């Protein structure tokens, strides 16, 4: 199974520099190009460069020279994109993607860069409670994107609807709703586990009646 | 730089039915067109590759034709689980460039939001904030407004609104609005109702709750 | 499509001379993608030029490649005898790898008119199916030519191939064989076949015809 | 020092499969893609696909997406196309192609140019099987006569595969002689003429014989060409 493992989030301050990577496995990362790919949030995609183990090369868009610089570590299997002197705009969601050779077949999860002056800031995850009942979690004022919301572990995967975050003073703030029958809660535990990994923050908070 | 021009933008089909997007280049680039979906929080999946190919794994109801600067991709028998966006790509030189993109949505039967309003919380409220939560889910066309009423007036400021995207099972909308005010503007009002007009009901669906409970 | 256009189709020059070969593609080629090969009779192509400016391990200087965009030139300051073969252009910077048609380097030399001959089906040839009739143009310059053929003044279309020698290696003339073929049938049914001529050296076409 | 080393001729029936190759000896193979080209006779080259040495992954031509296929075997340094559902128009010479040494860039493309071709392979497409030929005589008369010059020859018709050498007097005849190429026809068979000019005066006391060999059918043929 063909998988390529980015890098968490990353914050950084305008006119510094970021460096993610990209491990690959299931392959050999040396035998294939690696392409770099740029999706700014609700906009298209944009070809960044690649990398080509075999004969040590690279490539550039235009666009990103001076801005991207692509390199490797043929011993970890591991291919690396930093960006230097950002800005607000090269805020985005950066993909690595395997070339075949230059379309691009298997892609990376995704790593998200946000250029600002704010500093992190965890969520405050605070319980929404009242034939099928439905309970919710709010995530507010936390920084920056993104945040990941589960309930139960997982096990509660449908009847559930998690909302894209709204920006206000520098802050996100989320919402996930999860239905239910009237049986299991409150009869049963219904907890929402959320996730901020740029905080390294990981909160359950089990929600209750009144 | 070889220009990918992508269309429509956005599309509604129903189920059976069949979808058809395009993607004209400013140059010939042989038949080097690649198909991507793209579902929301995940990266693009390839569908279809250089030649026409449609990838292992994927479906028998996509597929693609064309040459030189006009392509073309189309899904037969369309689900409710084809509700994505789609990117056409051109591998054939330098810079390799995407489309615009085609956000493909479903055509369904109306349906009612199924609203639930929550009171704030003893947490917040020890913080020093409050935050009156409504549900609107599941609701179908996207169009939809939210009226909030404090003790019978409508109020409009301070509301965060945020939609998802078409669920892939029954291709239905929800909606959560945020109504966040001061603790002690929270504690001088005792109604709170949230009103979800749709064209489901000319009558609003209505779910209020009073701060004596 | 793209399309690379290769100007003049053939190029007639003598050794020592400057030889300038045009190539204009239907679309900009990006970082200067273009390619020259030769291809000497009978054998494969070789590089010449790559980038459109840079000579390839092994090639003499006085081959030179310029150009971009839209327009690129192969150019050779003094042509040596091996130099006179086919060339044609490439652009890589597409998926395509679109070639030209080719410019053929000959010897330039003065005009030759054609030496026309008919030759009539062979009695012996009867007895299969068909019947070959064979027309002669020998020893002329230009290769440029035109074979027409008539029977009863009908001019015959899709059934008569043609085949040429290459340019003579000691009077630089060319030769082409025109051969008609008809069935036993179609043969002995008609009278008159003509072999009619076009060429520079010639004022007006001539004809050869003869009948059964 | 790069060689390329292509398999031999072949000869398919219309609608059969035939598959190329071509063997990379004075480098390393992986390191270097492999392009196809074709080229009919007297017509242009024409790009097929290039194949990844390192790691297969290929790229076609639209004009024959659906029918060409390269592989490649890297153990013995060799690539491979295949190209199914011949048609007439398919015969032509078949050449692989080394790219050039990788010398930087942006695009993947700065070095895709042909940079080391081989020899060729010829692929021809008929449903005919060996065959010897049929010798006609031209016979020289009025209408083959210009001044004190007469034309006489012999037409070398329906054989396959070719060559077939043509002389006159057992090689004792060189002057004046134009042997032209081999024609194929729309029945598939090989079709030439050998035509030979000669003093007309010197007609009636001349022998003139032409002398066709034809190995691949294991025929000689001579035939005297007389004026009737
Ligand atoms: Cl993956
Ligand atoms: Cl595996
Ligand atoms: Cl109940
Ligand atoms: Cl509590
Ligand atoms: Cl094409
Ligand atoms: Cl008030
Ligand atoms: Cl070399
Ligand atoms: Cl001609
Ligand atoms: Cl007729
Ligand atoms: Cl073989
Ligand atoms: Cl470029
Ligand atoms: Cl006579
Ligand atoms: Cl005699
Ligand atoms: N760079
Ligand atoms: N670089
Ligand atoms: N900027
Ligand atoms: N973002
Ligand atoms: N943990
Ligand atoms: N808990
Ligand atoms: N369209
Ligand atoms: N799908
Ligand atoms: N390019
Ligand atoms: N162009
Ligand atoms: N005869
Ligand atoms: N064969
Ligand atoms: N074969
Ligand atoms: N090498
Ligand atoms: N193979
Ligand atoms: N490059
Ligand atoms: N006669
Ligand atoms: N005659």
């Amino acid at each position: 199974q063909v998988q390529l493992q980015q890098s968490g989030p990353e914050l950084v301050k305008p006119g510094a520099s970021v460096k993610m990577s990209c491990k690959a496995s299931g392959y050999t990362f040396t035998d294939y190009y690696m392409h770099w790919v740029k999706q700014s949030h609700g906009k298209s995609l944009e070809w960044i460069g690649y990398f080509y183990p075999n004969n040590g090369g690279d490539g550039y868009n235009q666009k990103f020279k001076g801005k991207a610089t692509l390199t490797i570590d043929k011993s970890s299997s591991t291919a690396y994109m930093e960006l230097r002197s950002l800005t607000s705009e090269d805020s985005a969601v950066y993909y690595c993607a395997r070339g075949g050779d230059w379309y691009f077949d298997v892609w990376g999860a995704g790593t998200t860069v946000t250029v600002s002056s704010a500093k992190t800031t965890p969520p405050s995850v605070y319980p929404l409670a009242p034939s099928m009942v439905t309970l919710g979690c709010l995530v507010k004022g936390y920084f920056p994107e993104p945040v990941t919301v589960t309930w139960n572990s997982g096990s509660l995967s449908s009847g559930v609807h998690t909302f894209p975050a709204v920006l206000e003073s520098d802050l996100y703030t989320l919402s996930s709703s999860v239905t239910v029958p009237s049986s299991p809660r409150p009869s049963e535990t219904v907890t929402c586990n959320v996730a901020h990994p740029a905080s390294s923050t990981k909160v359950d908070k089990k929600i209750v009646p009144r | 730089e070889t220009t990918v021009t992508q269309s429509p933008a956005s599309l509604s089909m129903a189920i059976g039915e069949k979808v058809t997007i395009r993607c004209i280049t400013s140059t010939d680039i042989d038949d080097d067109m690649n198909w991507y979906q793209q579902k929301p929080g995940e990266p693009p999946k390839l569908l279809i590759s250089e030649g026409n190919t449609l990838r292992p794994g994927v479906p028998s109801r996509f597929s693609s034709s064309g040459f030189d600067t006009d392509f073309v991709f189309t899904i037969e028998n369309m689900l409710s689980e084809d509700a994505a966006d789609y990117y056409c790509l051109q591998s054939d030189n330098s810079p390799f460039t995407f489309g615009g993109g085609t956000k493909l949505q479903i055509k369904r039967a109306d349906a009612a939001p199924t609203v639930s309003i929550f009171p704030p919380s003893s947490e917040q409220l020890t913080s020093g904030g409050a935050s009156v939560v409504c549900f609107l889910n599941n609701f179908y066309p996207k169009d939809i407004n939210v009226k909030w009423k404090i003790d019978g007036s409508e109020r409009q400021n301070g509301v965060l609104n945020s939609w998802t995207d078409q669920d892939s099972k029954d291709s239905t909308y929800s909606m959560s609005s945020t109504l966040t005010l001061t603790k002690d503007e929270y504690e001088r009002h005792n109604s709170y109702t949230c009103e979800a007009t749709h064209k489901t009901s000319t009558s609003p669906i209505v779910k209020s709750f009073n701060r004596n409970e | 499509e793209i399309v690379l256009t290769q100007s003049p189709g053939t190029l007639s020059l003598s050794p020592g001379e400057r030889a300038t070969l045009s190539c204009r593609a239907s679309q900009s080629v990006s970082s200067s993608y273009l390619a020259w090969y030769q291809q000497k009779p009978g054998q494969a192509p070789r590089l010449l030029i790559y980038g459109a400016s840079s000579r390839a391990t092994g090639i003499p200087d006085r081959f030179s490649g310029s150009g971009s965009g839209t327009d690129f030139t192969l150019t050779i300051s003094r042509l040596e005898p091996e130099d006179f073969a086919v060339y044609y252009c490439q652009q890589y910077g597409s998926s395509s790898y679109t070639f030209g048609q080719g410019t053929k380097l000959e010897i330039k030399r003065t005009v030759a008119a054609p030496s026309v001959f008919i030759f009539p089906p062979s009695d012996e040839q009867l007895k299969s199916g068909t019947a070959s009739v064979v027309c002669l143009l020998n020893n002329f310059y230009p290769r440029e030519a035109k074979v027409q053929w008539k029977v009863d003044n009908a001019l015959q279309s899709g059934n008569s191939q043609e085949s040429v020698t290459e340019q003579d290696s000691k009077d630089s003339t060319y030769s082409l064989s025109s051969t008609l073929t008809l069935s036993k049938a179609d043969y002995e049914k008609h009278k008159v076949y003509a072999c009619e001529v076009t060429h520079q050296g010639l004022s007006s076409p001539v004809t050869k015809s003869f009948n059964r | 020092q790069v060689q390329l080393v292509q398999s031999g001729a072949e000869v398919k029936k219309p609608g059969a499969s035939v598959k190329v190759s071509c063997k990379a000896s004075g480098y390393t193979f992986t390191s270097y893609a492999m392009h196809w080209v074709r080229q009919a006779p007297g017509q242009r080259l024409e790009w097929m696909g290039w194949i990844n040495a390192g790691n297969g992954n290929t790229k076609y031509s639209q004009k024959f997406q659906g029918r060409v296929t390269i592989t490649r075997d890297t153990s013995a340094s060799t690539a491979y196309m295949e190209l199914s559902s011949l048609r007439s128009e398919d015969t032509a010479v078949y050449y692989c192609a080394r790219v050039g040494p990788y010398c930087g860039g942006d695009s993947p493309q700065d070095n895709y140019y042909m940079d080391v071709w081989g020899k060729g392979t010829t692929v021809t497409v008929s449903s005919a099987s060996t065959k010897g030929p049929s010798v006609f005589p031209l016979a020289p008369s009025s209408k083959s006569t210009s001044g004190g010059t007469a034309a006489l020859g012999c037409l070398v018709k329906d054989y396959f595969p070719e060559p077939v050498t043509v002389s006159w007097n057992s090689g004792a005849l060189t002057s004046g002689v134009h042997t032209f190429p081999a024609v194929l026809q729309s029945s598939g068979l090989y079709s030439l003429s050998s035509v030979v000019t000669v003093p007309s005066s010197s007609l009636g006391t001349q022998t003139y014989i032409c002398n066709v060999n034809h190995k691949p059918s294991n025929t000689k043929v001579d035939k005297k060409v007389e004026p009737k």
